[PDB]
């Protein structure tokens, strides 16, 4: 049972650099560009909504 | 039922004061006190010897 | 695998659905952070002692409020927040993750678990201040809290709702009675009846997180960490935590006390949170008292000790027990802090460095160690067979000094002077080995009826575990009797003296 | 949002090479598979002891035995030495 | 390529505040760097005043700063070369080495103000380090990533027993050693060096195996106050990254503290009791609780103690003595005679001398000899008085096994071989345990007490006894 917590452990510390591969992925993308609508039609939604 | 066993142990022991200088048959006393107080720890510490299939 | 991913992809979707609703009327930018404290310009509707957090993840906590600008202290390091930030006001008061999913993690002082086993599972959020409960729902202390030493429940006995004080000095023994009390409480955590269970929530305040470390692995050796509750608020980080920590664990027992159930807490140790305190109040210009504890640590450690009572029938008669640890300076009961701790519980556990140095552990100095209300709330079968123990280890102290001399004596001296020196002898104990009632009561009867007097002093240690296991060899039922009745009769009675005079005839 | 949308599909795709077709890994340099499932697989029974602890050794008592079935040559010493105890008694 | 220039606006002795144009602002605790005609002249950051300005405390001389100067910011804390090119290259708090053997060409630069390591990382139970020295491995044994109290003055051999630890941890575990002198004084940081150099710890030439961070007295409080955190830092790249059991030497504690005093009144905020900073206990925990043992390696601190006034209820060590795992007491009535090393057995107490992690046959080996100590002092007045005629039997053998103890606590050592030439035992700690153990039954009264000065252990002490007794005869 300890070594099972040992290797969940383990398979979260893989997925954490392997988030930090995904940061590297998502910031060279134009979705610097196409997410600035995406703020657009957000602020859109929330503030009409009042 | 083992205090009967061992009142007249005791009984013995206040009858051995009638024989002073023995020299084992209080120390078979002190064996049997050995193993009957290793075996009752012997079995209240341990759990129900299995392995527990449902949760563990 | 993938199944903590799902979890936090779930967890963004609230932050996502968080971001559609998220108008925050509040945020304000960071004037100036300096001292370890923060001013934010903005937030023209916020509380007194509202929760808010900044732009890099250090939560806040905003206890004063001036025309003009809001001062907001840190709640870790200040490397993190930079000055032209973005405030976000949170809405609460400063509330804890409560509820009994707690039962088995190691958080710090927000609820933010760090053993490593997922997120708390919540039974509420509950403030840090709370008014403490009048003086109408409490019940004098009735019900024992057995801690499992042998000197502890001999002459200070520890009720339900009666706030007791270890005092001490360092290196001197401190943790380890609070740490026996908590392993002792197995007696009952494995049982079944929720009225005689006793939760245990130990709040390690100032100390290395290496302490914190083994402390767990202690409990769970021992299989303690199915009742324990660890807050941790090691000296690693900053003050704000510890300042709050012992108070955020009060909240995790209060919900233990209005729920019915009985839990035990131990503060340890608060002279590190006036330490906390007196940092938080000599960095805010507010000026020093008494040996530069500011003016008001009497109402801290008032305000935290209050939380603490026996409840009575019209609440449900929950309760929670609270162990503050003290450390004084080479043995002094006089300085401003252990002269605040004392006057607020109800009495004391001096832990006197002298004698631990002659190596009786547990070193409780016996003519100052007392306490107020743990006489009423005793087991009846101790206060039947210890109504003497005090007054002779009275009598004996009266002779400590007087036959330093050596002059040769009386008789009564000498016999109590051998008594005496058994008695001090009886009472020491192991690390990790907290002795029921159960057992406790017939060592002590031993002690007092004369009966060690022809036993030489070195096997003393020796005829504890000798006595204990012809006891629990032969003479089972009279265990059982004393732990079912509590209460030892006539007939009880003479067949504990048989069954001592047996044993002690060899 | 699709933010998180685009987010999310490279959260779940960019490892999906690694957990739902086991076409290993590409980022990483050394090889995932001799890692924990063939090295650290005995990992516990490389943590642990071998062949003593793990396969638990249901192993036979040591028989003891009587005092070997002698009551002559020693009763009567035993009774001899018994009449110099109660001498001495 | 986008710096953040400002300029100083104000220098008050060793603080210095910087104004820096709009929305620019590093957070606290990053380095700033002014250039000089000198060299460079570092700031940390520490206040911010709002107003765009910040407010640093110095790490070198601040004379001559005209106001206006530009101020460079390089966005990290104080960066520090780490690794192997460190070793033997004198670095101060700055990062630039001081030892005149040009740049350390090492691979990284780390920050100093890093986080301690979490509590799941936290070693849950701490062995014993096996160190070398037959006393500390048998009375007050050092936590393996535990605190070591080192107190006495000097001229008692303490730098001999630290050069000795040295070399032990060179041989046992292979742990290489980081030395810091915090406060040290220039003239026996300079003897240090050059003992340092002779005793072949530092090879100029081969592989030395010890770092040295000296920040000198003459530096601004700013910098004793980090010096303790660049040493920290050179100790923590080699725990958690090449996987060993780290040496971390701090001399001398008290000298931080006093940086810290003097540090947070130059700020202007308010002083405690006695004198001593506010953020006391803080930023005595910003040191400690980065000394410690995770699962990947250890460092293990050696550090010293100035007891003030020669008492203990003063702030700084009783805030140092709440964080000490051991003490070892180098006094003066056990050189006096002529005893190496000087650890005297009945001060030097440890926390982890307990039976649940040392075992039981150390834990009763050891109580034991703390005893037989105990009586022999206690009868050390009455030796002197009544002679030996008033001892019994179960006395005057205690007396003559306590004087075969006392004098089979001295070590040959891995240093005093231009010293006394006797070539050093290193000592195992399953021969060292045996070795008292027999001497506390009675197996070797017939030996000599001569052959038991300078002996490593009881195989040597065997060949010293054949070999006395041939020059007896
Ligand atoms: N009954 C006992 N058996 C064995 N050792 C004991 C016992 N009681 C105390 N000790 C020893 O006391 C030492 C310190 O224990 P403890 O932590 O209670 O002291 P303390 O003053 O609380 O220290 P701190 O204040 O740093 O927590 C431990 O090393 C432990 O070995």
């Amino acid at each position: 049972v300890r070594y099972e917590a040992s290797l969940r452990q383990l398979e979260q510390r893989q997925l954490a650099k392997s988030v930090i591969s995904r940061v590297q992925s998502e910031l060279g993308n134009p979705k610097f560009q196409e997410k600035v609508l995406q703020q657009s039609i957000s602020e859109i939604e929330q503030l009409l909504s009042k | 039922a083992k205090s009967a066993a061992n009142k007249l142990d005791w009984a013995k022991v206040i009858s051995s004061l009638r024989i002073t200088g023995s020299t084992a048959t209080q120390l078979s006393s002190f064996k049997k006190r050995n193993d009957e107080a290793r075996r009752q720890l012997l079995e209240l510490q341990s759990q129900p010897t299995e392995v527990d299939f449902s949760h563990y | 695998k993938a199944q903590p991913t799902e979890v936090s992809s779930i967890l963004e979707e609230r932050i996502k659905g968080v971001s559609d609703e998220a108008n925050l009327n509040e945020t304000g930018r960071v004037l100036a952070v300096g001292d370890g404290i923060a001013r934010v310009f903005g937030l023209n509707n916020i509380q007194a002692e509202e929760l808010v957090e900044f732009s890099s993840g250090v939560k806040g906590m905003a206890l004063n409020l001036e025309p003009g600008q809001v001062g907001i202290v840190l709640f870790g390091s200040d490397r993190l927040v930079k000055e032209g930030e973005l405030v976000k006001r949170t809405g609460n008061i400063v509330d804890v993750p409560v509820g009994p999913g707690l039962l088995g993690r190691v958080v710090d002082a927000l609820g933010n678990p760090i053993d490593g086993k997922g997120p708390i599972d919540a039974a509420g959020r509950s403030r840090a201040q709370v008014k403490a409960p009048g003086i109408l729902p409490r019940r004098s202390v009735h019900e024992p809290v057995q801690t499992g030493l042998k000197a502890v429940d001999a002459l200070v006995p520890i009720g339900r709702g009666q706030r007791e004080l270890i005092i001490g000095d360092r290196q001197t023994g401190k943790t380890a009675v609070a740490l026996d009390t908590i392993l002792n409480q197995k007696r009952w955590n494995n049982g079944s009846d929720e009225s005689k269970k006793l939760y245990c929530v130990y709040v390690a305040v100032g100390q290395k997180r290496s302490t914190v470390a083994q402390l767990v692995q202690t409990l769970e050796q021992h299989d303690a960490m199915k009742y324990s509750i660890i807050v941790a608020a090691t000296a690693s980080e900053a003050a704000p935590l510890q300042y709050l920590a012992p108070f955020t664990a009060a909240s995790i027992g209060e919900w233990f006390r209005d729920n019915g159930k009985h839990a035990l807490i131990v503060y340890d140790d608060l002279s590190k949170q006036a330490v906390a305190y007196r940092q938080l109040s000599l960095l805010l210009r507010r000026p020093p008292g008494r040996e530069a504890y500011p003016g008001d640590v009497f109402y801290l450690h008032s305000r935290l000790l209050e939380r603490a009572a026996k409840l009575s029938e019209k609440e449900g008669s929950g309760s929670l027990t609270a162990l503050p640890v003290i450390e004084t300076q080479g043995g002094d009961v006089s300085a401003y802090i252990p002269t605040n701790v004392i006057s607020i519980t109800d009495g004391q556990i001096f832990l006197e460095a002298e004698l631990f140095y002659k190596g009786i552990r547990p070193a409780i100095n016996v003519g100052l160690s007392v306490s107020r209300v743990g006489s009423a709330a005793q087991v009846k079968a101790l206060k039947q067979v210890a109504g003497s123990l005090k007054l002779f280890l009275a009598q004996y102290r009266e002779v400590a000094a007087f036959a330093q001399f050596g002059s040769d004596l009386d008789a009564s001296t000498k016999q109590t002077l051998v008594r005496g020196e058994r008695l001090t002898q009886l009472l020491k104990q192991n690390q990790y080995s907290p002795l029921a009632t159960e057992e406790q009561v017939p060592l002590i009867y031993a002690g007092v009826n004369g009966h060690l007097d022809g036993i030489e002093l070195s096997r003393i240690g020796e005829f504890e575990s000798s006595f204990l296991s012809y006891l629990k060899s032969n003479h089972n039922e009279l265990l059982t009797e004393i732990r079912e009745k509590g209460e030892l009769s006539k007939e009880l009675l003479a067949s504990l003296k048989s069954a001592t005079e047996s044993f002690v005839a060899t | 949002q699709d933010l998180y949308l685009r987010e999310l599909k490279d959260t779940k795709l960019a490892p999906s090479t690694l957990q739902d077709a086991e076409g290993n890994v590409k980022p990483w340099n050394p090889p995932q598979k001799p890692n924990l499932p063939e090295l650290e697989l005995q990992g516990p029974e490389a943590l642990k002891a071998y062949t003593e602890q793990n396969v638990e050794t249901a192993h036979v008592a040591k028989e003891s035995e009587e005092g070997e079935s002698e009551p002559i040559e020693e009763d009567w010493l035993v009774l001899d030495d018994a009449e110099e105890t109660k001498e001495s008694h | 390529s986008t710096p953040i220039t400002g300029k100083v606006t104000a220098v008050i002795g060793a603080i210095v505040d910087v104004h820096f144009e709009q929305s620019e602002l590093p957070a606290i605790l990053n380095a700033l760097e002014i250039k000089t005609p000198q060299g460079k002249l570092v700031l940390e950051v520490a206040q911010h005043l709002g107003e765009n300005t910040v407010r640093t405390i110095a790490m070198d001389g601040t004379e001559g700063l005209v106001r206006g100067e530009k101020v460079l910011d390089t966005g990290g804390p104080i960066s520090v070369p780490v690794g192997r090119e460190t070793l033997g290259r004198i670095i101060n708090v700055i990062g630039e080495p001081i030892d005149e053997r040009g740049p350390i060409k090492s691979k990284l630069r780390k920050p100093i103000h890093a986080d301690p390591p979490s509590f799941a990382e936290q070693s849950t139970s701490a062995e014993i380090l096996e160190t070398g020295i037959k006393v500390v491995d048998l009375l007050a044994p050092y936590a393996r990533g535990g605190k070591i109290g080192l107190f006495g003055g000097a001229g008692v051999g303490k730098t001999v027993f630290i050069q000795e630890l040295i070399n032990n941890i060179a041989k046992a575990h292979g742990g290489f050693s980081v030395f810091t002198g915090v406060g040290e004084r220039t003239r026996e940081g300079n003897d240090l060096y050059r003992e340092m150099k002779e005793t072949g710890v530092i090879n100029l030439e081969g592989e030395s195996k010890v770092a040295l961070v000296f920040g000198q007295m003459n530096e601004p409080p700013g910098a004793r106050a980090r010096v303790a955190l660049t040493g920290l830092t050179i100790a923590e790249y080699f725990r958690d990254e090449e996987g060993q059991d780290v040496l971390l030497f701090i001399d001398n504690i008290f000298r931080f503290t006093q940086a810290g005093s003097e540090v947070s009144a130059l700020l202007g905020r308010i002083p405690s009791a006695v004198g001593y900073q506010p953020t006391l206990a803080t930023d005595m925990g910003l040191l400690q609780e980065r000394i410690t043992t995770t699962k990947k390696g250890s460092v293990t601190s050696v550090q010293a103690v100035y007891v003030p006034a020669d008492d203990l209820t003063d702030p700084a060590p009783a805030t140092t003595f709440a964080h000490l795992d051991a003490t070892t007491v180098l006094s003066r009535g056990i050189s006096e005679l002529g005893i190496y090393p000087a650890v005297d057995p009945l001060d030097s107490k440890s926390r982890l001398l307990d039976a649940a992690v040392v075992g039981q046959e150390h834990y009763d080996v050891a109580s034991k000899v703390q005893e037989t100590l105990q009586t022999y002092k206690s009868l050390q007045d009455i030796i002197a008085i009544l002679g030996m005629d008033e001892l019994s039997e179960q006395d005057k053998l205690t007396v003559e096994r306590a004087r075969k103890i006392q004098r089979f606590l001295s070590q040959p050592f891995a240093v005093a071989e231009v010293f006394t030439g006797i070539p050093g035992k290193l000592v195992r700690l399953k021969d060292t345990v045996a070795s008292f153990k027999a001497v506390l039954e009675g197996k070797y009264d017939n030996i000599p007490e001569h052959a038991f000065y300078m002996v490593g252990g009881i195989e040597d002490v065997v060949a010293k006894a054949e070999k006395l007794a041939a020059e007896a005869n």
